[PDB]
């Protein structure tokens, strides 16, 4: 199991 | 600054388009035979100034073979083409290297295999080998997407002028300066005829 | 006559001249060397002259004089150019400025007297050989042209006769060099170590070169020449390139002898210790010297490469044994790695074809790998700098090197990709060119590690790209980043597998990016989505633990709302995705209503729009009304693609009204055809309608290509598509047939044609006689259909061939004259189709047996097919097809000499009866021929003919008797006994 | 330089062959719409592709009139009095060709906004 880095990518963003 | 190239080949693949693509951008879709040479100006503009090639375009088909290798002399560089889609193409490239460097035996040759832009690519990349003995430069062009089709004619430039950093740079702009009838009939006949390629991208 | 110095002028107007004069002067200068009768006057130029272009254009009329009607002179005229071109030689070579000023002329001169031996050396000159050797010894001018004579001699005696002489010429020349070889060794040998003059060394070593492609062995392991090579010769610059390539040709010669392995190990012992003194040492950086292309350099180091691979690749054993030899293969693998660090491509896959041949041998040979250690640890980084964009086919062998160094140590492999990616992070090596280059590598080894490890190093590159991500500011530069993050998972499916939490993360964030305006990531996420998809499928069908319903059921409900931002043809991919996911349900039931479910809104949008356009319609001229027709079945040709045989619920939901709207858009093109003329098929609004119409046939297409229930295929879809589309095509003018329609009949009858015998008859009859006649007055217009009408009659004549014999006679001559005019194009696609359709048709009409219409097909057509493929195989202009023709003229031999044709083929009223078929074809072969080709004796056709039938069973040798008579018609007086060569 | 660019295209330009009546291309690359910053005056500089050779240099008239052709949606074409690309200032009848609809059409906008500024 790793929902660390899940959430990690789920924020991964390209504006701001 | 001047330099003479010869473009040699099977009959087919693409002298006489490639070289017309450079001087007027027109790409041809009619195959009219070249008839022993034909001798065309082109000049591109670098960073170190100027450079002119004096093309002479010579003749695929051996009926139209002209002078043949007669046409080779005095020439400083040197473009072999062949036909990505013609496997016969490919195997007489030997043949038309060893008339070459018969009469010029140490000038810069490219080699290239035309028409990529197809789907249906007969000679496979891995099997174009023979540029790797005889010291030749190759480039997979296509005339008709313009793919690498600058590649050939930078490459001898830079081995002519020496120098490998050379580059084709930007003609500057001139300003543009700022009874007649005819010219709004042979306007409607252009809107009557289709552009040719209504198709592709662009 | 001949006006010689209006001659020097005219070839000066021509090289040295410009504009209109030049393209006048080289209009005559031709007309000049095509006269049949102007080698006469080659005695005056040649002696008279002060131009040596002129000399070079009569040295060109002689040889064509030479080469193809020496034979016709009378006995003293080929005497009389015999001496002289000799004469003329030895003349050039005492003066000491045209021998260094003119070596053209001399080059072309040496070159027609090869062509002269050629045709009389040695039968008619024993002598020349013993008398080359001796003027050897007068002049190192002569003995320095002689050698350009000898490596000339070799050139097309070995090296180029396959194609321009006879089997029988070619191998009487090959015996004779070969008998007379110990004695030109002896001179060249003498000449390489007495020196001294450069320009006689290099004259000598090309023509070495020439001799290795075949000489015996004995001639270089058994003398002092190898150590001659690789020391003497390597320490000039103006003999080393000429050196490498023959001590490049040595390491691919004619060993089991324990001493030709020491000389084999001996030569490259001294060359590479000449290299490292005399050209540079094993640390120079070889990327900044071909990067500068100071004199040489470039094409000293593309020899260099193409020495030390080949040399490598097959005597890698003797070094890797005695440890005396260690360093001398880890130092010559050292250049290999240096070499590989040039950027110049087309070097690049030459040593790149070479580390594969040796990290396959590590990965397989035992007790290997550890040898190479420090090799294989460099080359790791050279290739991961270097990873292409996934040419296609150097991306596959970047890769394979790679996977095979990864599997040979899994632990640096990881710790250079994760060295490299930290100093992208702290921004030294940091550059969007360097970190897609670093993902490629990442992603190209994917599948090799053990799970577990792949597990560990894959979230930490996630991990740590992520981070890439927050710390970049930019969009141009976040957007960079994100895409390569996508790349990586998505190279990584076995890992997305088993974390189901974050594999539906991803997807969400696909999702995510697709309403994203910049540039190229709706495209990213798109392909990255079906690429998932893909090698994942399972992973959305079944009910994942923990969630409440297959995640496809969850993207299908709100594939709107995702959808909403992107262009038709990414929606297009996204619903070809989710056809991928439907296919892995296996209850049927379940499957048919994802499908349902998955067409919703294109159906909707079917519906209203046959609705209100049935009843009406004129809605059909619209500009966006066909657009949404066009997409609505662009995405059932989508969905139909990754389902095949699974999609029949949806096709039988739209079929028939398909169908009506294909018979209605039909019209509307007929219309506007009439209203506004040809020009209208070019305008958007009739190029839009002819859109629907090759979508509407390309679903159907799609779905019989790939459909299992051939019965449903027949019973419900041939019938009603047949009407739909058959007439239509026939009875529109040429310039608005659709050439798809002939396509999708070629699909239909490939499939299900051997179920269909009415409909493969109503095929023909619909589109046979139209469509030929729009292809049968050049070999230009209508490209599209050229090609369709060929693939249609050659799967015809293969799953249906009934349909030919139910056409009317004068129906069935113009079949046969369509596969002859098949043969004469140069297209490449139609030739070979027009040659298989004749193949396949003698073979069908040899099933047959002795019935009324075999008989009567031979009486009729098979010497039309005879002489059809022996036009095609005679007149250069189709060397392509040589193969096919080949083997269609033998089946058509062999029919005869094993009398499988029962009638005779000639009238009983021209010739006595009880001929046997094989004497008349003889008759009508040479008669024929002499016709064709009137300067052949009689005896050469006989000779031919005779070969050419005795070798009808025999593909490899019929082939080399055609290509002997290829050559003997382009000359006059070959030699009718080259036919008994077998 | 000392021009401001208004305007950016990618487009590619066909000149009519009158005795053949055959369209031949001219250039494929970025169509810019450049008003000198000292006569306020606007013209067409267009440069092919990797070669960056000029294949259309004139000043938009206001006298120019932009028509469609008959098989496209997406060109226009106009005739050309005075075109300096080869030197040598002569009359052509051009067709130029762009990706989209759209562009054909922004196109024709910001020809017409340049031809009013071209005669202030
Ligand atoms: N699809 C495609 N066709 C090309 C390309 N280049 C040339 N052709 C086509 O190939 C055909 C041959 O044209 P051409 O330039 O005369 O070839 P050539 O080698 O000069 N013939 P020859 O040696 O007899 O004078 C033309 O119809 C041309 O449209 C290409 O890049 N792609
Ligand atoms: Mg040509």
């Amino acid at each position: 199991n790793l929902n660390e880095l899940a959430l990690k990518l789920a924020g991964l963003d390209i504006d701001e | 600054v001047q330099f003479k190239l010869v473009l040699v080949g099977d009959g087919g693949t693409g002298k006489t388009t490639f070289v017309k693509r450079h001087l007027t951008g027109e790409f041809e879709k009619k195959y009219v035979a070249t008839l022993g040479v034909e001798v065309h100006p082109l000049v591109f503009h670098t960073n170190r100034g100027p450079i002119k090639f004096n093309v002479w375009d010579t003749a695929g088909q051996e009926k139209f073979g002209g002078l043949r290798d007669g046409y080779y002399i005095q020439a400083q560089c040197a473009i072999i083409m062949f036909d990505v889609t013609s496997r016969v193409t490919y195997k007489n490239v030997p043949n038309w290297h060893r008339d070459l460097v018969r009469v010029c035996e140490n000038i810069p040759i490219v080699l290239c295999g035309n028409k990529v832009d197809i789907k249906d690519r007969k000679v496979k990349a891995k099997s174009i080998v023979f540029h790797r003995k005889k010291n030749l430069q190759y480039y997979d062009i296509s005339a008709k997407s313009n793919y690498n089709f600058e590649k050939p004619f930078l490459w001898l430039a830079r081995k002519l002028i020496g120098d490998p950093n050379l580059e084709f740079v930007a003609m500057p702009a001139l300003a543009p300066p700022e009874l007649a009838a005819q010219y709004e009939h042979d306007l409607e006949v252009a809107q009557t005829t289709a552009l040719p390629d209504e198709d592709d991208d662009l | 006559d001949l006006d010689i110095a209006l001659l020097d002028q005219v070839v000066s107007t021509f090289y040295q001249g410009s504009g209109v004069q030049q393209k006048q002067a080289q209009e005559i200068l031709t007309k000049f060397q095509d006269n049949p009768d102007a080698w006469q006057k080659a005695d005056q130029i040649l002696q008279f002259s002060t131009n040596p272009q002129s000399k070079f254009i009569a040295l060109s009329i002689l040889d064509k004089l030479i080469t193809r009607k020496w034979k016709l002179l009378p006995n003293d005229h080929r005497i009389g150019i015999r001496n002289f071109v000799v004469g003329m030689i030895i003349s050039m070579c005492q003066d000491d400025e045209v021998f260094k000023t003119q070596k053209n002329l001399i080059n072309k001169s040496d070159l027609t007297l090869v062509q002269i031996l050629k045709q009389e050396w040695p039968q008619n000159w024993p002598e020349f050989i013993p008398e080359l050797i001796g003027s050897s010894s007068s002049s190192v001018n002569v003995c320095e042209n002689n050698m350009i004579v000898l490596k000339l001699l070799s050139e097309e005696v070995f090296d180029f006769s396959a194609e321009q002489m006879t089997q029988a010429k070619a191998l009487h020349l090959k015996n004779s060099m070969s008998k007379e070889f110990e004695q030109i060794f002896k001179l060249c040998f003498q000449v390489l170590e007495q020196g001294s003059s450069s320009s006689l060394i290099v004259a000598t070593l090309e023509s070495l070169l020439r001799y290795l492609h075949w000489i015996p062995y004995r001639y270089i392991y058994e003398t002092n020449i190898l150590e001659l090579l690789s020391t003497k010769f390597m320490t000039s610059p103006d003999t080393r390139a000429i050196t490498l390539k023959c001590l490049t040709e040595v390491s691919n010669l004619k060993q089991d002898n324990d001493l030709i392995k020491r000389q084999t190990v001996l030569f490259f012992q001294n060359t590479l210790q000449q290299i490292a003194t005399s050209v540079m040492p094993v640390t120079a950086d070889l990327k900044a010297t071909y990067a500068n292309a100071n004199g040489n350099d470039q094409s000293f180091l593309q020899d260099l490469a193409m020495f030390l691979t080949t040399y490598l690749a097959r005597n890698r054993a003797l070094l890797e044994s005695d440890e005396s030899l260690r360093e001398l293969l880890l130092n010559a693998h050292q250049y290999l790695i240096q070499l590989s660090k040039i950027e110049e491509r087309e070097l690049f896959k030459t040593t790149l074809d070479y580390w594969h041949n040796l990290v396959a041998d590590l990965f397989y040979e035992p007790l290997k790998k550890h040898i190479y250690e420090e090799i294989c640890s460099q080359l790791r980084l050279v290739i991961i700098e270097n990873m292409v964009r996934p040419t296609i086919q150097l991306y596959k062998s970047e890769r394979e090197v790679l996977v095979y160094l990864t599997h040979l140590n899994v632990i640096d492999t990881e710790e250079i990709m994760i060295s490299k990616l930290a100093r992208q992070i702290d921004g030294s090596e940091w550059s969007w060119h360097n970190i897609n280059t670093l993902s490629w590598a990442i992603g190209s080894i994917s599948g090799t590690m053990s799970e577990d490890t792949e597990k560990r190093f894959v979230v930490t590159v996630i991990k740590d790209l992520l981070g890439l991500c927050e710390q970049k500011r930019g969009k141009d530069n976040k957007a960079v980043v994100a895409s390569d993050i996508m790349y990586v998972v998505g190279q990584y499916p076995r890992f997305l597998k088993a974390h189901w939490n974050f594999l539906r993360t991803v997807i969400l964030k696909l999702f995510e990016f697709m309403h994203e305006t910049h540039e190229g990531v709706q495209d990213m996420a798109c392909d990255t989505f079906i690429k998932i998809v893909q090698k994942c499928k399972y992973h959305f069908v079944i009910q994942q633990p923990r969630e409440s319903e297959p995640f496809i059921q969850t993207i299908i409900r709100d594939i709107q709302k995702t959808t909403a931002d992107l262009q038709p043809q990414q929606v297009h991919t996204f619903y070809k995705a989710c056809g991928i996911i439907i296919s892995e349900e296996r209850s049927v039931a379940e499957r048919n209503r994802l499908l349902s479910d998955l067409m919703q809104l294109p159906n909707m949008a079917w519906d209203t729009i046959v609705e209100q356009s049935t009843a009406n319609p004129t809605l059909l001229l619209d500009s966006e009304t066909v657009k949404i027709i066009a997409n609505i079945i662009k995405t059932n040709v989508a969905v139909c693609t990754s389902m095949g045989a699974d999609f029949y619920p949806q096709l039988g939901h739209i079929y028939y009204n398909m169908l009506q709207l294909y018979r209605a858009v039909s019209s509307m093109i007929s219309a506007q055809v009439a209203a506004e003329g040809l020009i209208a098929t070019k305008t958007p609004k009739v190029r839009g309608l002819r859109t629907i119409k090759k979508e509407i046939l390309k679903l159907v297409e799609t779905y019989i290509s790939k459909a299992r229930n051939l019965d449903d295929v027949v019973k419900v879809l041939v019938e009603p598509l047949l009407n739909a589309v058959l007439e239509d095509y026939m009875n529109n003018v040429p310039d608005a047939r659709d050439a798809e329609v002939l396509n999708c009949m070629t699909t239909v009858v490939e499939k299900v044609g051997h179920m269909i015998p009415q409909g493969v008859i109503l095929i023909l009859q619909s589109v046979f006689e139209c469509t030929l006649d729009m292809i049968n007055k050049d070999f230009t217009e209508y490209p599209e259909h050229r090609v369709e009408f060929y693939k249609l009659l050659k799967v015809i004549n293969e799953k249906s061939f009934a349909a030919f014999l139910e056409l009317p006679p004068a129906a069935f001559k113009l079949f046969v004259d369509a596969i002859c005019w098949a043969f004469k194009h140069n297209n490449r696609d139609v030739e070979v189709n027009g040659l298989q359709i004749a193949l396949d048709l003698v073979k069908n009409i040899e099933r047959m047996g002795n019935v009324p219409f075999a008989n009567e097909f031979h009486k009729n057509y098979f010497f039309i097919f005879v002489s059809e493929t022996f036009f095609v195989l005679t007149d250069s202009d189709h060397k392509s097809g040589f193969s096919k023709q080949a083997l269609l003229l033998m089946k058509l031999i062999s029919l005869v000499y094993d009398n499988k044709i029962s009638v005779p083929l000639y009238q009983e009223a021209e010739v006595p009866q009880g001929t046997s078929n094989q004497v008349y074809l003889s008759q009508y072969l040479a008669n024929m021929l002499s016709n064709a080709f009137p300067h052949l004796t009689s005896e050469q056709i006989a000779s031919f003919l005779s070969a050419l039938t005795k070798q009808c069973k025999d593909l490899v040798v019929f082939k080399g008797t055609l290509r002997d008579f290829l050559v003997q018609i382009k000359e006059v007086g070959g030699d009718p006994t080259d036919y008994l060569f077998a | 330089e000392d021009e401001e660019v208004l305007y950016k295209v990618r487009a590619k330009l066909f000149r009519f062959d009158a005795d053949a009546k055959e369209w031949k291309e001219r250039g494929t690359g970025d169509c810019k719409f450049l008003k000198n910053k000292k006569t306020n005056k606007v013209r067409i500089l267009m440069r092919r592709d990797k070669t960056l050779k000029i294949c259309a240099n004139h000043i938009i008239a206001p006298e120019y009139t932009l028509k469609p052709n008959v098989g496209s949606d997406r060109s226009w074409v106009y005739a050309c009095t005075a075109d300096i690309a080869e030197g040598e200032a002569e009359a052509f009848t051009f067709a130029i060709r762009f990706g989209s609809k759209e562009n054909a059409d922004k196109f024709k906008e910001e020809f017409e906004k340049a031809q009013e500024i071209n005669k202030k």
